[PDB]
């Protein structure tokens, strides 16, 4: 009883290296040693385990970062809209309101980032790129006012997306950039939310994405490349937006993700024979809701009506025990430093693991104190489902540009 | 020329060669958000980069400035784009630029911009001759670097350099048989050369994997490879496979072996196999062995597999 990771038999889930040591096994055993110490610390210190999400610490870390960042974030100077999205999403998940004037200041900042030729860049005067375009549009939707919606130039945005579209179905990340399954997701996310999808915008795109699924079951960044959770999320989520989820072998995909949850740590790895992280609480585990909605759309009557097809409890235990910084913020794994990215995706993953939804059926699992329960997140867009519905509704008022 | 970590580095604002140009400070608004408190050095380089960018100054001094800007934030895609404009306008020698990107990737190997720049150089030069060896040096430091594998695949495909790659694979597999990137490269090489729809290759591949599985039974990579190359023909098409796995249980058992058994049974049942309602119970016995005892992190998947099989292969 009652925390899965502290049960005596859990010790049997440690790595079996068959007496054959390689780089891979040495590195996995190091991680498992650190994590076991975390799991054990309660017993060694003779205290009852109590899992608490340090909301107030996280809130103050976020509140501050929304305004000001140390020079440690110099590496993210071409990604400032990412920071707006990470932090705003984290606040939304923690159920912390956004002052009308931080809202207006974010709006103004993102307008400075918008390019006269469409899309958003990483900061004022930077050229546009699909990653900061995605982040900007998501941030604006989280804010959700008429001001925030009005920032986006839908006409230019559509021009920009066409400028990136390739003959084989793919998109460039930016002009003169290269192509990637990330770009298809960024394009489909922004297009669908703002209602600018034309009949030919995504012609070939599902087939290009389907070419990225490999012998493993997952999706690589381009055809031929190793399966990875980041790319598998982008690929599946884009196909859900395009209604082409059917193009994939969903069954090999399901077997692949589920295989990515670590038996000992409880969190997810990004690819096979690599390390648990942190942000894959969202990128890997967020596949399960998408696979549920897909397999259900095909009439799969073996589907649970209460749980996603991963160990929700073990993931919550990983995040809560191993991924919180005491000063606020969340992280990849013990011994790493906090950051706003892991704060975003660790909390997004926590939320997914807490909330099951499937039409009529709703069911929560909240490990630790009941205060730990977060607001839900939409598995396709990773903003609140209310922000999505809301946003999709307001831009349906307008015609797809051209019309 | 003047390195950013030279003891004698001077800010651009104190350089005489730059006096004619007024820096352009970042326009962040009256009340900024996510405002990063840049070091003096970063802010100084970038104020001058904005100036040359806005004037579209296509000069040797601008070219050298992009170097410092890149070093300060190599993720800055706007600087890389301008550097490429400058490489072309100034007619810079691209082999020297190849020397530069080599040094940069070597320092910051997990960055998209850096590998994309290299690829652009190789396509400008139509010259892949340094690539496999350079890539092998990066992989000697991190054998799982995703960009390095992606660039390798690209070079091999584009310039048809397939002939020595399976040998490279073999080397790395011996170094670390758990390296999933190397198992993936194996599949990539074989399926683009001889293919797997061939009996001589399909076999040797299987015998090699079973041989790897035997040496280290809890390496999931070899198991996923094995499954991967047999499964789209259908596992039940190979009837000896069952037996040969149902023979190393007490010797080499794992949740991987047991789960492979379930995949075999699953395909058997999907085709109208012999002893139908019979092989089904074997599978369920295993599923619940997995969901309750042997692989409980997947309890929700294995209970769902128990179900769907029940649902379509029972009564
Ligand atoms: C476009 C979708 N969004 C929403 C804005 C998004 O965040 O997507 C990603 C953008 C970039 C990335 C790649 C990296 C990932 N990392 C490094 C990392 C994460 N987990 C383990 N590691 C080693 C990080 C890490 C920290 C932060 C913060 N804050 C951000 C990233 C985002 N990027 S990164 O290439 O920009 C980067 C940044 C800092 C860094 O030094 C730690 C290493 C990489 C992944 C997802
Ligand atoms: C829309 C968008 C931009 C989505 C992001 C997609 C995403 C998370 C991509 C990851 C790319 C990748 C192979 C990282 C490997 O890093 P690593 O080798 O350090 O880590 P790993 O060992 O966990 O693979
Ligand atoms: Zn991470």
């Amino acid at each position: 009883e009652p925390l899965y990771s502290l049960r005596p038999e859990h010790a049997r889930e440690r790595l079996q290296d068959d007496s054959v040591e390689t780089v891979t096994s040495i590195e996995q055993a190091k991680v498992e040693e650190k994590i076991q110490e975390v799991f054990s610390s309660y017993k060694f210190n003779h205290l009852v385990p109590r899992l608490v999400l340090q909301r107030e610490k996280h809130f103050h870390y976020l509140k501050r970062g929304l305004r000001q960042l140390t020079d440690a974030y110099e590496c993210l100077d071409a990604s400032r809209p990412w920071l707006c999205y990470w932090i705003l999403h984290s606040l939304e998940l923690l159920d912390e309101p956004i002052p009308q004037i931080v809202a207006t200041d974010v709006c103004q900042f993102l307008e400075l980032c918008q390019s006269p030729d469409g899309g958003f860049g990483g900061g004022p005067g930077q050229y546009p790129h699909l990653a900061p375009t995605y982040a900007a549009v998501n941030a604006l939707c989280i804010i959700g006012t008429e001001e925030a919606y009005n920032v986006i130039n839908r006409e230019k945005l559509l021009q920009y997306l066409y400028s990136l579209k390739q003959p084989d179905g793919s998109f460039l990340m930016h002009v003169g950039g290269e192509v990637d399954v990330r770009s298809a997701y960024c394009a489909a996310s922004v297009a669908s939310l703002t209602n600018i999808i034309t009949p030919d915008l995504f012609e070939g795109t599902a087939e290009w994405i389907a070419r990225c699924q490999n012998w493993e079951g997952g999706i690589g960044g381009v055809p031929g490349m190793e399966a990875h959770g980041g790319y598998t999320f982008c690929g599946l989520a884009a196909l859900v937006i395009l209604k082409k989820e059917r193009s994939l072998n969903l069954k090999s995909l399901l077997q692949w993700v589920t295989s990515r949850q670590m038996r000992f740590e409880g969190g997810f790895q990004g690819r096979c024979n690599k390390l648990v992280d942190g942000c894959y609480s969202f990128w890997q585990a967020g596949l399960l809701p998408l696979l549920h909605r897909a397999l259900h759309a095909q009439g799969d009557p073996a589907l649970s009506m209460s749980h996603w097809m991963f160990h929700q409890q073990a993931l919550q235990e990983y995040i809560l025990m191993c991924c919180q910084c005491p000063a606020g913020g969340l992280l990849d794994k013990p011994g790493k430093s906090r950051d706003f990215y892991h704060t975003c995706y660790c909390l997004s993953g926590l939320s997914i693991a807490q909330h099951f939804g499937s039409g009529a059926m709703l069911h929560d699992v909240v490990m630790g104190v009941p205060e730990n329960v977060l607001q839900p997140t939409h598995p396709v867009y990773n903003i609140g489902p209310d922000k999505v519905i809301q946003a999709t509704t307001h831009f349906l008022q307008k015609p797809v540009p051209g019309f | 020329f003047l390195s950013l970590d030279s003891p004698t580095y001077v800010l651009y604002r104190d350089r005489a060669e730059w006096a004619d140009i007024d820096p352009v400070p970042q326009n962040d608004g009256p009340s900024p958000v996510v405002q990063i408190i840049y070091s003096e050095k970063f802010r100084d380089v970038y104020d001058y980069f904005r100036a040359v960018l806005q004037r579209d100054e296509r000069s040797e001094r601008a070219f050298k400035l992009t170097r410092d800007a890149i070093e300060l934030n190599a993720a800055n895609y706007t600087v890389w784009h301008f550097r490429r404009v400058l490489l072309r306008s100034l007619q810079k020698d691209l082999q020297e630029e190849m020397n530069y990107i080599i040094a940069i990737i070597e320092e910051q190997p997990k960055n998209y911009q850096v590998w994309h720049h290299r690829r652009v150089l190789v396509e400008w030069l139509k010259d892949p001759s340094q690539e496999l060896e350079f890539i092998a040096d990066i992989l000697n430091q991190d054998a799982k670097n995703y960009h390095a594998w992606q660039h390798r695949q690209w070079v091999i495909q584009e310039f048809r350099l397939w002939d020595n790659e399976l040998q490279y694979v073999d080397q790395l597999l011996k170094e670390d048989v758990r390296n999933n990137s190397v198992w993936n490269q194996r599949h990539f090489v074989i399926s683009n050369t001889t293919g797997y729809s061939d009996r001589a290759v399909l076999e040797r591949e299987v015998q090699y994997t079973l041989e790897m599985i035997k040496l280290v039974p809890h390496n999931e990579s070899a198991w996923n490879y094995l499954k991967g190359i047999l499964q789209d023909r259908g596992l039940s098409r190979y009837p000896n496979l069952l037996n040969q796995l149902l023979d190393l249980q007490p010797s080499h058992s794992s949740p991987y072996l047991i789960a492979f058994l379930v995949d075999i049974y699953e395909d058997m049942l999907e085709n109208q196999c012999d002893n139908k309602e019979d092989i089904l119970n074997k599978a369920l016995e295993l599923c619940e062995i997995l969901a309750k005892e042997k692989d409980t992190i997947r309890k929700e998947y294995w209970r769902y597999i128990g179900r769907s099989l029940q649902s379509k292969h029972s009564r």
